[PDB]
RNA sequence: AAAUAUGUAAGAAGUCCUUGUUACUUAAUUGAACGUGGACAUUUGAAUGAAGAGCUUUUAGUGGGCCAUUUUUGGUAAGC
RNA sequence: CACGGACCAAGGAGUCUAACGUCUAUGCGAGUGUUUGGGUGUAAAACCCAUACGCGUAAUGAAAGUGAACGUAGGUUGGGGCCUCGCAAGAGGUGCACAAUCGACCGAUCCUGAUGUCUUCGGAUGGAUUUGAGUAAGAGCAUAGCUGUUGGGACCCGAAAG
RNA sequence: AUAUUGGCGAGAGACCGAUAGCGAACAAGUACAGUGAUGGAAAGAUGAAAAGAACUUUGAAAAGAGAGUGAAAAAGUACGUGAAAUUGUUGAAAGGGAAGGGCAUUUGAUCAGACA
């Protein structure tokens, strides 16, 4: 009642709990879900071979 | 639809009662804003000094 | 010893990461570094730079500008991306579906788009729906509409609004502004 | 004295101004005093409003 | 925040960002606006044209409450109706049911014709209006009532 | 108490540290100083032909 | 009448053909300007290079200079 | 063969404020600012708030005053990103910000000055080598920070004087 | 309702911590100076407790050496700690009108690190 929600709003004049700029704070799940992994090239090595 | 926090009794003994989350806990957690607000707000019970 | 054709140890002149201490925007940046690195899509490189941008360089994109841009031909069904803030404009009254993606939506713009039926989307949702940025319009907003740009280049015969704290007669309408008093500009 | 493109300024601090500065540290104290005045008036005085 | 300053970084360095030649001095061109006509003239010309001289007429004992007349544009006229009622009146555009708008009550003394309200009848109560505002409202089927 | 009046010494170095750049010409320059008669006619001509395109090309 | 120094150009905002607008101009739908439409493209109209090109804002110090080669004034000359 | 410095300790010099500019961060956003004050209080904190007021959303002109869509809020030239064809090179479509440009709109100035009628009032319409710190789908308000400006004892010390 | 660096009584501090902070933490507006108006300081700290050294010895005494009190006199009223400039003693090293420094090694002195 004090801080509001999707249902209730009251106890603060025109106050709205602020809004996320990212749906998921975990980016591993986003990167590894399905479609990005479909849409990305294969990868190399975490550390490169040295040439010459 | 919300994680259903259980209520607990004074002598331990967790109750059979569970309440939804008030959405304040799905609010965003911004350490930077808490930082700035805290500095400015903790400056506000200050008391003047001068020679 | 070397005769250098250019300044040594010169930085690129481009912001390589955001100054913001915002955890969530750094997470977006992490996502889009990955995408620009692994997708070969120009879209995600653009969105990454625009994430790095500052506020005056992320001016707000009006919902009326979104509607204007969806009145383009072949573009009604494009998702409209704004790496910034989408503000409302009551001066429109007929507003379409508009799948819109952006960092921040105001209450008014959010309400407007949801009432017209469209969906207000984060850039991570956009990434999940569109890794290469398929079917998209990037909309930048007006930078040289600012009170400060009103003053840049201030000199004679250039017309760029003196820096002044009190506007009116007795404040810089005299000599230098009119032939009757010495000269004009 | 005069410099790059900056607005012309009008600051009235050429008198002995820091003989007449007033800082309001008494703000909350006077609020409490004012509330106790109203309450002790409404007590001492009457059932009047 | 004193510690994120450059006096910190100039501890050790003799002149403190001020030069070994100028040898920072107190008021070496005058104080404030000394020299607008003599030795700061090029500053004032170019970046402050207009500064020196008189312009027009004096108004002795001028109130601004007289000249209070904040303006409103047609593109912001419908913002004076509550959002709950705005769609209601917008649909079903009918005379004998046309909205009334108290522009003075909203804080607006004159009404201006910037742009393109919808083709709905409206009753605009305003102390003043412009010609194109009157034309656009009457073309959209409304009317302007004048008030005091 | 006499001074060094004038010298153009070092000044080309100064000018070339930031370089004498061309004024970066453009298409469609200013029609400033161009004859007003020409300017009026040219306005009416452009209006007529753009009207022709708007009024023919469907 | 030099040497040195100096301006311009070395093509896509280009060249070619046909043809619209005009209240300007012409004796004249002749010209001028802007153009539609079509044609010529990757040795596209010299060389070399291009430790990225273009643009903006803001601000510091400075605003006593001295030396050498060469040109050169004054002065008998001068570390003038 | 200029000045200061015999030595040691301690002290010791760009600070604070009012208004400001550029940049940056944050919050809300065509709006913003709770903290003059009122409520409340585990009390000079934290929490809550009406009416306003400020700046902004409309300029222009000495003023009287007037007051921002011919047209998918214009056209052209470029323009990232997207779309279509292709395996590609590349071709076309759409093109935000932005730059340049010819136009339109508003105000001032100079003109033309109609229908009309306290017959001197009125101002339609159409213009211009003229002019604005303008419009042409808003961007601002507030807090904080470095740098910089002005007033201040104003980086510290220093006159002869009045 | 407003002001209020004086007085009185109270409560506090992102203040100073005895060259600071009021001039004054102390017999400070004191001592002192000046005809006068006026000027105007320095100066805190033994130790829990004086328990502040009985007694012997040398010395004319001051004191010393002992003894002793005390957790400690490496706390003795010239007292918390007790830096530096400066000095004494001892030790070590070098030195033909300066010394000092840098690189590199000799010589002497001193020193850590390691095999399961």
């Amino acid at each position: 009642q004090v801080w509001g929600s999707e249902t209730v709003a009251s106890s603060k004049v025109g106050y709205t709990l602020p809004s996320h700029i990212i749906s998921t704070s975990d980016v591993t799940r986003i990167i590894n879900s399905s479609e990005i992994q479909s849409a990305i090239r294969p990868a190399g090595q975490a550390t490169q071979k040295r040439t010459h | 639809s919300r994680p259903q926090v259980t209520v607990h009794s004074l002598t331990g003994e967790a109750t059979a009662n569970a309440l939804p989350l008030p959405a304040v806990f799905s609010a965003p957690i911004r350490p930077d804003i808490v930082h700035t607000v805290f500095t400015s707000v903790n400056k506000n019970k200050r008391q003047a000094y001068a020679v | 010893g070397i005769d250098h054709t250019s300044k040594q140890h010169k930085r690129s002149g481009h912001r390589t990461a955001p100054k913001s201490d915002n955890v969530y925007l750094k997470l977006l940046v992490k996502l889009y570094t990955f995408l620009a690195r692994r997708t070969d899509a120009p879209f995600n490189k653009v969105v990454l730079k625009a994430l790095f941008l500052s506020k005056i360089n992320r001016p707000p994109v009006s919902v009326s500008r979104i509607a204007r841009a969806l009145k383009q031909e072949g573009a009604a069904n494009k998702t409209v991306v704004v790496v910034g803030t989408v503000t409302d404009d009551a001066r429109i009254f007929e507003f379409p579906k508009t799948t819109v993606a952006a960092l921040r939506f105001t209450a008014g713009a959010r309400a407007k788009i949801v009432k017209a039926g469209g969906e207000c989307i984060t850039l991570d949702q956009l990434a999940v729906r569109a890794p290469k940025g398929q079917n998209t319009l990037i909309l930048r907003g007006p930078r040289n509409s600012r009170e400060a740009v009103r003053h840049f280049g201030m000199g004679p015969h250039k017309g760029k609004a003196p820096r002044i704290l009190s506007t009116g007669r007795k404040f810089e309408r005299a000599r230098g502004r009119r032939r009757s008093k010495g000269f004009k500009v | 004295a005069i410099s790059k493109n900056l607005p012309i300024l009008k600051n009235h601090f050429r008198k002995h101004w820091q003989e007449r500065v007033k800082v309001h540290f008494d703000q909350a104290g006077k609020k409490v005093s004012r509330r106790n005045a109203r309450a002790t008036r409404a007590a001492k005085i009457a059932p009047r409003p | 925040p004193s510690r994120f300053t450059k006096t910190r970084k100039h501890r050790g360095h003799v002149s403190a960002g001020k030069g070994r030649i100028g040898k920072h001095r107190k008021h070496p061109g005058g104080r404030g606006m000394a020299g607008g006509q003599h030795h700061h003239r090029i500053n004032m010309d170019k970046y402050h044209p207009g500064y020196f001289g008189k312009v027009g007429m004096r108004y002795f004992h001028k109130q601004q409450a007289h000249f209070w007349k904040p303006v409103l544009n047609l593109d912001k006229l419908w913002t004076l109706i509550p959002e709950d009622k705005r769609d209601q009146y917008l649909k079903s555009a009918s005379k004998e049911t046309a909205p009334v708008i108290d522009t003075l009550a909203a804080g607006y003394g004159k009404i201006l014709g910037k742009g393109r309200i919808p083709n709905v009848p409206v009753i605009v109560k305003a102390r003043f209006v412009s010609k194109l505002a009157e034309e656009k409202i009457r073309a959209a089927g409304g009317v302007v009532e004048l008030i005091a | 108490a006499k001074s060094k009046n004038h010298t153009a010494h070092n000044q080309t170095r100064k000018a070339h540290r930031n370089g004498i750049k061309k004024p970066k010409t453009y298409k469609y320059p200013s029609l400033k100083g161009v004859d007003p008669k020409f300017r009026r006619n040219h306005k009416h001509a452009l209006h007529g032909t753009a009207k022709a395109l708007a009024a023919a090309k469907k």
